[PDB]
């Protein structure tokens, strides 16, 4: 039998509640077998290859596609040639918001240097004790938690003026 | 608890913290709300 | 963008963590227009039509389809002319148990007798203060919580001799 529209909304409210545990992770610092065309994002992968590290998500929230004029005034985000608006946890079933927006940025120097070709969000990452900083290399982590969402990326690089911004818009069941 | 022998003095010792909106969902802006734009501002001194 | 296989396993674990709040509910005590062909269920429905009452979930668990010889040393459920096996939250990834089983039983008139044509399950139900009994008629509920799953079956009776064991096997994403 069938999951309701609002069940996806409620599960999306659960993911937003997990926000503390949500980390962007970057990896694949060496070449793909084809640098012109990265391989397929196998959903059986529990981890990124050649893990550079992890950064806390900066923004985890419910969203919907925006509409004008009424939303123009609200907090807006631009993604996929479309404009999106932030939704708050109690409003969710009043709005219809089954989409979660996830983001982080790597502030210049805050991780080891150079290229990356994998990007994803884990949740339930637990640090080793007495660590509290939002940016972790794998040798600082106590549990990696669970890789929730990820993507495969091309030969574009990082160094200290190039703060890099990575984000998704997703839903739990992308295809009911 | 005391030993019951000789002098004993009971005293209060206060301790101080800076505390941040990362530890406190309450330090997140009512202009918007919870972790949201406008939201992660100042920390606090606190004494207990 | 895409939700991993293990993400479903984790959301299933979350619904299994909500088990305490879960109630069976039954309704539609009057006819359809065609008692041989129910109307299709609408996921936008927040509750059943003609709600007879609520019964606390007797069994909420992760499951998977069973196989032999490996599940012969385990707890078997029979449903849908298929046999199913129970799974525990700290094993859910290792078993691949993205399915949730839901079941409750109504013994005799502990809810008002008669026909029903809607079966569904709620989470987050709360009773008025001091009403701990697992059978409730709607007036004894403080908050109805949220309807997660349901169906429009053809009618069945309930009588003093009967014990109406209803159940569902469901998964968060019945199609990825």
């Amino acid at each position: 039998a069938i999951a309701t529209y609002n069940s996806h909304v409620e599960l999306a409210k659960y993911l937003v509640s997990k926000a503390d545990s949500v980390y962007l992770t970057i990896g694949k610092s060496t070449p793909w077998s084809n640098e012109t065309n990265p391989p397929q994002p196998d959903e059986n992968a529990t981890v990124l290859q050649e893990v550079i590290g992890y950064k806390k998500a900066t923004k985890v929230t419910l969203v919907r596609p925006s509409k004008s004029p009424e939303d123009d005034n609200k907090n807006l985000i631009s993604y996929g040639n479309k404009s999106w608006v932030e939704v708050t946890p109690e409003n969710a079933k009043a709005e219809g918001a089954k989409w979660v927006y996830l983001e982080s940025s790597i502030v210049g120097d805050e991780l080891p240097l150079g290229t990356y070709r994998q990007v994803g969000f884990v949740m339930d990452l637990v640090a080793k004790s007495g660590i509290s900083k939002f940016n972790l290399v794998p040798s600082e982590v106590e549990s990696t938690g669970t890789l929730l969402f990820f993507d495969n990326k091309q030969f574009q690089n990082r160094s200290e003026q190039t703060t890099a911004k990575e984000r998704f818009i997703v839903e739990v069941d992308p295809n009911s | 608890k005391i030993t019951g022998v000789g002098k004993e003095t009971i005293g209060i010792k206060l301790t101080e913290r800076i505390v941040t909106p990362d530890e406190d969902a309450s330090l997140l802006d009512q202009t918007s709300g919870v972790p949201s734009y406008f939201s992660k501002g100042a920390d606090r001194l606190e004494e207990k």
